[PDB]
């Protein structure tokens, strides 16, 4: 099993910013927008 | 799954050995020997 690796490096070269995001489109919504209480008897604080 | 706030909405024919279920599909031989297509076929079968 050739454990091929190979390290290199990196540096910006930028004053202000010279890389912008733009988030533009849409996909499918990944968790629909139900109907889904809590039931915060998960944790055992407070004293009972 | 749908409507997850409630278990059904049809108490007579979406549970086992209800008064619908019994009557459409044809694992049981009920409306077996009759040659008439119900169109209900797909819609309560477990199929293959």
């Amino acid at each position: 099993n050739f454990t091929l690796t190979q390290p290199r490096a990196h540096v910006d070269l930028g004053v202000g910013y010279t890389a912008v995001c733009a988030t533009a489109a849409l996909r499918c919504p990944l968790t629909d927008m139900g109907n889904t209480a809590q039931n915060l008897f998960f944790s055992r604080g407070g004293v009972p | 799954v749908a409507y997850t706030d409630r278990a059904t909405l049809n108490p007579w024919a979406s549970q086992k050995h209800s008064y619908g279920d019994r009557l459409y599909n044809g694992t049981y031989n009920l409306t077996g020997a009759s040659p008439i297509y119900s169109p209900c076929f797909k819609f309560f079968t477990p199929a293959e």
